[PDB]
């Protein structure tokens, strides 16, 4: 099959910064008009895609030039220089060669994640959710650094997690910064009747997590 | 503007069936193949197939050649697209991103011309695994235990929970508070209803005490919400 | 073409409200006069079609 893959997977650089997106198919993508039929691609959170270049070289219709490269038989680079404002986006290649085709994995294009862990806001949740249903280890962050994150979802006071979820925020805030929020599994007494329960959550630059929690019976 | 872009959306429940709809304008029945694409949210896209709207000739991709269905409803301006034998792990985004249109002088069902890499508008669409637990709004208090609340540190008010319409305009802004709301995402627990942790930044005797609240409407739900969180 | 006095001049940045070495605005004066030289020296004009 024609298996268009990508080489960064993301790029994290600061605004303004000089960068590519790269791909490689398995082979095939000459036509032998030798046009190459590959295209590139961009979603921003929520949107269907569009295209940004297509016939492998040519820019779409207002295109930052800045934003757009080239495809090269098998192997390609978009340009990605003078990294734009709002441009980061999930970015890919995509074959046009034949009829099973697929695109790339949807590389994400970010800024540049600072040295910022995220706010101690976080605990077990209040008594409508608390008491009438559990007391478990919820975690929570704000403004995180999202290039190492980390949470805290466990009993006993433990300060780490391991049967526990977590989502993460769009990275809109100065320190390419982010919202983040996390779950645990522990009995609906049980998690506030234990020594604390853990609600922490770390970041990019943070020496240890920020100290989110419940106390014993503070839950 | 592209009336070839994709338009609906649905839920159902595993070996239910499916629908799609376009129009007859821009990539219209007289202008591409509608070569219909699904993406999951922790996926890029996968195709399929094509179609040709006028006389309604059609490729599937494999993976999928049991659990579709195609139509020339060109009268109606649609390509309407449908499917079959759904499952939990086929809820997904749809969308009716057209071909790059004929690249030669001839004539006919040019089903030799697309592949992944559509060239004309999506829209968009949607399909919800119906299997999940299907419920009404309701906005969990994300605000903080006797350890974390009336800190300078803290946010207060409540998130989306306990429905499979887990989307809601929760975030502890339900005009108690209307900034500074921390977008922790209203994620699904393992039935698929949401388990939302966002909250609503404060003044450190406002993150101890104040009425914060989630407008936490679930929307594939429709009912309205508006459910206090009061911190300590 | 640019009827319009905003910010112009950058897209690398973000282009924030301060009109300076963030992202500057086009439209500076075009304040000639008869102490210039006859090329410097402002046109009065009109044209049509």
């Amino acid at each position: 099959d024609i298996v268009m893959t990508q080489s960064p997977d993301s790029l994290a650089v600061s605004l303004g910064e000089r960068a590519t997106i790269n791909c490689r198919s398995s082979q095939s993508v000459l036509y032998s008009n030798n046009e190459n039929y590959l295209a590139w691609y961009q979603q921003k959170p929520g949107q269907p895609p569009k295209l940004l270049i297509y016939w492998a070289s040519t820019r779409e219709s207002g295109i930052p030039d800045r934003f757009s490269g080239s495809g090269s038989g098998t192997d390609f680079t978009l340009t990605i220089s003078r990294l734009q404002a709002e441009d980061v986006a999930v970015y890919y290649c995509q074959q046009y060669y034949s009829l099973p085709r697929t695109f790339g994995q949807g590389t994400k294009v970010e800024i540049k994640r600072t040295v910022a862990a995220p706010s101690v806001f976080i605990f077990p949740p209040s008594d409508e959710q608390l008491k009438s249903g559990t007391a478990s280890v919820v975690c929570l962050l704000n403004n995180f650094y999202p290039r190492e994150a980390k949470v805290q979802w466990k009993v006993d006071n433990a300060l780490q997690s391991g049967n526990s979820q977590e989502s993460v925020t769009e990275q809109d805030s100065k320190d390419s910064t982010y919202s983040l929020s996390s779950t645990l599994t522990l009995s609906k007494a049980d998690y506030e009747k234990h020594k604390v329960y853990a609600c922490e959550v770390t970041h990019q630059g943070l020496s240890s997590p920020v100290t989110k929690s419940f106390n014993r019976g503070e839950c | 503007q592209v009336q070839l872009v994709q338009s609906g959306a649905e839920v159902k429940k595993p070996g239910a069936s499916v629908q799609v709809s376009c129009q007859a304008s821009a990539n219209t029945f007289t202008n591409h193949y509608i070569h219909w694409v699904r993406q999951a949210p922790g996926q890029g896209l996968e195709w399929m197939g094509i179609i040709y709207p006028t006389g309604g000739n059609t490729i599937y991709a494999q993976g999928f050649q049991g659990r579709v269905t195609m139509t020339r409803d060109t009268s109606l301006n649609t390509i309407y697209l449908e499917l079959s034998s759904l499952r939990s792990e086929d809820t997904a985004v749809y969308y009716c991103a057209r071909d790059v249109r004929v690249d030669d002088s001839w004539s006919g069902y040019d089903l030799l011309s697309g592949g992944t890499y559509f060239d004309y508008w999506g829209q968009g669409t949607l399909v919800t695994v119906s299997s999940a637990s299907t419920k009404g709004p309701s906005v969990f208090p994300l605000a903080p235990s006797s350890k974390s609340t009336s800190g300078g540190t803290a946010a207060l008010g409540c998130l989306v929970k306990d429905y499979f319409p887990e989307p809601v305009t929760v975030s502890w802004n339900s005009g108690a508070l209307t900034s500074g709301v921390h977008t922790f995402p209203a994620v699904l627990q393992s039935s698929g209803l949401y388990s939302l942790s966002s909250v609503v930044t404060v003044p450190s005797s406002s993150l101890g005490t104040q009425t914060y609240i989630c407008n936490v409407n679930h929307k594939p739900s429709n009912t309205k919400v508006d459910k206090k969180v009061e911190p300590k | 073409r640019d009827i319009s006095e905003a910010i112009y001049q950058a897209g690398s940045t973000p282009c924030n409200g301060v009109e300076g070495y963030n992202c500057y605005f086009p439209l500076q004066s075009y304040g000639f006069q008869p102490t210039n030289g006859v090329g410097y020296q402002p046109y009065r004009v009109v044209v049509l079609s």
